RNA sequence: UGAAAUUUUAGUACCUGUGAAGAUGCAGGUUACCCGCGACAGGACGGAAAGACCCCAUGGAGCUUUACUGUAGUUUGAUAU
RNA sequence: GGUGUAGUGGUAGGAGAGCGUUCUAAGGGCGUUGAAGGUCGAUCGUGAGGACGGCUGGAGCGCUUAGAAGUGAGAAUGCCG
RNA sequence: GGUAGCGGAGAAAUUCCAAACGAACUUGGAGAUAGCUGGUUCUCUCCGAAAUAGCUUUAGGGCUAGCCUCGGAAUUGAGAA
RNA sequence: GUAUAGUUGAAGGAUUUGGAAAAUUCCGCUAAAGAGGGUGAAAGCCCCGUAGACGAAAUGCUGACAACACCUAGGAGGAUCCUGAGUACGGCGGAACACGAGAAAUUCCGUCGGAAUCCGCGGGGACCAUCCCGCAAGGCUAAAUACUCCCUAGUGACCGAUAGUGAACCAGUACCGUGAGGGAAAGGUGAAAAGCACCCCGGAAGGGGAGUGAAAUAGAUCCUGAAACCGUGUGCCUACAACAAGUCAAAGCUCGUUAAUGAGUGAUGGCGUGCCUUUUGUAGAAUGAACCGGCGAGUUACGAUUGCAUGCGAGGUUAAGUCGAAGAGACGGAGCCGCAGCGAAAGCGAGUCUGAAUAGGGCGAAUGAGUAUGUAGUCGUAGACCCGAAACCAUGUGAUCUA
């Protein structure tokens, strides 16, 4: 979402995870992956910038 | 559609690599046949040029003059004004304003092309002998300024 | 860099709308008592392009 | 003890022809066991040097002149000191 | 997609589809019970080429889809050994 | 010890100026320029010419026109024998 | 606050193949640290590290805010005074402005002439008048801009020893020329030197045992070790034969494969003038190659045009620039292209030009679709497919040879 800073400074894991927040989304980011987690505020922030 | 992809049909080629053996086609002198200097290297003539021949520029006379003070407009001609429908002060905004008339370039003048079914009312730079006939023959308003 | 298109011919030819060229002939300044009065009509009217000298011109003419 | 120039691969005969028009190699006939050693220099258009002659390059360079355009220098006039 | 009829010599050149090298990305794999490279084989495809096995060898490399090129050698009186 | 390359020196020959002088050597503009030579690397399929006219300080170069190839459009019946 | 030394920093054992495991098979643990390097092979948990956290005696640098230096006043009047001189400007001769004397404004230079003082002076592309905008002939001035000899920390669809710097190695060295100058070749044992004690041949070099070692056919010219070239042994053939050296047919002799219409060799018979380049024409006695191996030629940036594909479509589309990981990723509508043409032009407009013409004719319109990016073919500017001259211009080096 923002600067959850207890929530994404624990994402140095297995490469089964990599963390975007919610500016950044770009389309390699995406299309590499085979499921999304995401926040319901970050759902939001998108359907802002994306309209 | 994931990384491990199809790109559209026909939608890029592959390219013509020139100079590499007999049997692609373009091997021995790269498609450009025996001597000459259009196969040397960089060799070909300029532009325009036919020999020693006077060529067509040196041929036929100059001609003309360009004012200084040329001063053209901007033409709409009528269709396009018929989608406001009633009252709207057509003018070198709000007309623009939604695509119409980006760079006016003098000021508008406006053409008799070819039907208006309308009330409006213009506020133009200059008008034809026929577009104020068709706008005042539906009723509208025209003035010059 | 951009091409650099010819000046000669941008002061002898001026481009139509439907896509080919107007030209102005030749034969008009110089002596014309040699010449006769059909000749010295027939010469004052611009002519079309012919599609032979359209193709090796095209490209210096690339915008005037 | 120990090089060099050359060198498409070669088991490399003669005659009359044929052939971009004088062939060891093509055609048709004659002659001819296999391997060397000393001598001669007819041929392999033999080897060395991308013609010492000629023509072209819309090639260069050096020289001459009443060929063209200039110029160092020499001279003459106005003006300044 | 059975089956008819027709066609398939070729230089300069135009057109179309494929083989192979090195690197990048994603997916799936092999390797001290022997990878890359070298040698031999009587094997497969219409082509460039690809497998499998025997010996040598001692630390890395294939396969699929897309991408980018310092992407292929027999000749220069080529350059180096 | 002196004389230097637009120069020097010459009892005169275009003679000498570090084995080379119709103008020394070295570095730089410089990957100078060449209508002229020689070369240019994997494969298959389909079609496949020209050596002619005109003009050219042009004649072994170039330009357009003719002959080849690829993609469209239009009635057709315009092509042929 | 920062630069130049640093401190601390989590978590694993056994089995199988091994010379040696990080490899494999079971069961665990860690992570604000799964970026990288090293260890007898390929490691989150062995070592050096990384994330985090902490730290400066000495010298330098940058902010800050104190002090001290500086600098800076209003309104009205308009008699008189001041406001940059051999300057402005002109003739002549040259240069600089995109502008080559051109109809030539504006800026300098050489020479010779040479003004006015606010009722003034300059400029608005010869010149004049009117209007408008400005005060030369005295100085100073940060930032936004271009470069990298060197330092620190990083990255790459960059090279891997003929490549990459000429130079990975004691390279501007050896060597060449009086001099200015020119200028190379050459990387790799194994993990650990444990680099072969001792015996035998030989003057020694060199070798054969015996050992070290997983391996010595890894023994110092030391990983792998191709080709030309030089040797040893052998299955088949060759001493009446004219041979571009092959292929087609084929008796005998030997051999046994990725198993199949097998392999080697070849007495004998038919047919048959190599490979390139250049040419009307080649076997040519036109022109090139001694052999093997390596290197060794149509590319990129900026534009133009056309085909194909994609998103919008009477519309399309951003640029420089700010924030962002040298990134996707949004703002940014100045601008450019199409939607209307004709005329040299004043202008007119689905119409316009020439013309006396409402005539005729040229060029237009009557459904008539562009634009942004990718990719490919061709062209232009750049050395533009590479190799090759005779010569030209500008700095320097030479009279130890010779005149």
């Amino acid at each position: 979402e923002n600067g959850n800073d207890f929530a994404a400074l624990s994402a140095r894991n297995l490469p089964n995870v990599s963390v975007v927040t919610s500016d950044n989304v770009s389309v390699l980011d995406v299309v590499s992956a085979n499921k999304v987690l995401a926040t319901q505020t970050a759902l939001t922030q998108i359907e802002e910038v994306l309209a | 559609m994931k990384l491990h992809l199809k790109p559209a049909e026909g939608s890029r080629q592959v390219r013509n690599r020139v100079g590499r053996g007999t049997s692609s086609g373009n091997g021995k002198t790269a498609g450009r046949g025996q001597k000459g200097q259009k196969a040397r290297s960089g060799g070909g003539v300029r532009l325009g040029f036919e020999g020693g021949q006077t060529p067509l520029f040196r041929r036929l006379p100059k001609r003309g003059f360009t004012n200084i003070n040329r001063k053209d407009y901007a033409v709409v001609n009528l269709d396009t004004l018929n989608r406001f429908e009633d009252g709207t002060e057509v003018t070198p905004v709000v007309l623009k304003e939604a695509g119409i008339v980006k760079n006016e370039k003098a000021g508008i003048k406006v053409l008799a092309d070819g039907e208006l079914t309308k009330k409006l009312t213009v506020k133009a730079a200059k008008f034809s002998k026929s577009a104020q006939e068709a706008i005042e023959a539906a009723g509208g308003s025209i003035e010059v300024i | 860099p951009k091409q650099k298109t010819h000046r000669g011919l941008a002061k002898r030819v001026k481009r139509t709308g439907g896509g080919g060229l107007k030209r102005g002939r030749a034969f008009t300044s110089h002596r014309f008592h040699g010449k006769t009065k059909k000749q010295r009509r027939q010469l004052r009217k611009a002519s079309m392009v012919a599609k032979g000298d359209y193709k090796r011109i095209r490209q210096q003419l690339a915008r005037m």
